[PDB]
């Protein structure tokens, strides 16, 4: 059973928090909010449900951080023309993934760039 | 030397377009534009200067993102393939526009930055052979 | 525009963001959220 701030959901346990933070420091103030805390992640549509409704009911309209980062770093980036990649003018280093709490799509964000978030942790 | 319309900068021609394509239909568009067409390739601060000046000179609307080369080769829409809590990346729920796998220059930052967008958004863009 | 601090927090509004203000492609898409119509208004808009 979950602490009493927090819901519970097939076996794990979930609590959005409204501070707002970088991805970093959420995922970091999540190991601490729990044994095994850890940003939210989804591994099924029916989890994702779940917590997009648990956002929105408790803060309404916001943007959450999720689990994700560094989503294109190791991507295989490269030019047309077969150049090689030395030269570099990224404008943003890194992109960490969230959600609106209206639905559950997910969407990019620059992990440096604040939002709530939701951790979650298996009970 | 370079054709009539296109701009000389070590060795190579550059020009620049007020067409508006996605990623893929620019750069096809590139490739019949000059023997070994293909969208720019930035490779030196110079001549991502060099890039800069030919946009602000020819792409008027300053609310326009113009297409670059780079962009991730492959169908990964992100390429983490783990979550913090260490479990394997399986289920997703992209909005396909949110993988921002291709990359754009904007007035914001000088039209000298890469900025990540979506692939399949229609914007102007520079040739380079 | 984004002014890069928690404006991204509330509802996107086009008025605001796109009228008021220069706006990007995606923060348009993130008013609509549907991308044929956020490419619908792009043509026009640039
Ligand atoms: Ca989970
Ligand atoms: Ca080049
Ligand atoms: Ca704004
Ligand atoms: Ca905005
Ligand atoms: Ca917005
Ligand atoms: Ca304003
Ligand atoms: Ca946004
Ligand atoms: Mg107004
Ligand atoms: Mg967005
Ligand atoms: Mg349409």
């Amino acid at each position: 059973d979950c602490p009493s701030d927090w819901s519970s959901y097939e076996g794990h346990c979930y609590k959005p928090f409204s501070e707002p933070k970088n991805w970093a420091d959420a995922e970091n103030f999540c190991t601490q909010q729990h044994a095994g805390g850890h940003l939210v992640s989804f591994q099924s549509s029916e989890e994702a449900d779940f917590v997009v409704k648990l956002a929105f009911q408790t803060f309404g309209h916001s943007i959450f951080w999720m689990g994700l980062s560094n989503v294109w770093n190791q991507c295989n980036w490269q030019w047309s023309n077969a150049a090689m990649l030395r030269y570099k003018a990224w404008a943003e280093e890194s992109y960490c993934v969230y959600f609106k709490s209206t639905n559950n799509k997910w969407r990019s964000r620059a992990c440096r760039m604040m939002a709530q978030f939701v951790c979650e942790f298996q009970a | 030397d370079c054709p009539s319309g296109w701009s000389s900068y070590e060795g190579h021609c550059y020009k620049p377009f007020k067409l508006y394509k996605t990623w893929d239909d620019a750069e096809r568009f590139c490739t019949e534009q000059a023997k070994g067409g293909h969208l720019v390739s930035i490779e030196s601060a110079g001549e991502a200067d060099f890039v800069a000046q030919l946009v602000t000179e020819n792409i008027q609307n300053t609310k326009s993102y113009v297409w670059i080369g780079l962009r991730v080769q492959g169908k990964e829409k992100q390429c983490s393939s783990e979550w913090s809590d260490g479990s394997s990346v399986s289920y997703e729920n992209w909005i396909e526009a949110e993988s921002k796998t291709c990359l754009g220059l904007e007035k914001e930052t000088g039209f000298r930055k890469w900025v990540n967008i979506y692939c399949g958004q229609q914007n102007p863009f520079v040739c380079e052979a | 525009y984004n002014s890069g601090k928690l404006e991204e927090f509330v509802r996107g509004n086009l008025e605001r963001e796109c009228k008021e203000e220069k706006c990007s492609f995606e923060e348009a898409r993130e008013v609509f959220e549907n991308t044929e119509k956020t490419t619908e208004f792009w043509k026009q808009y640039v």
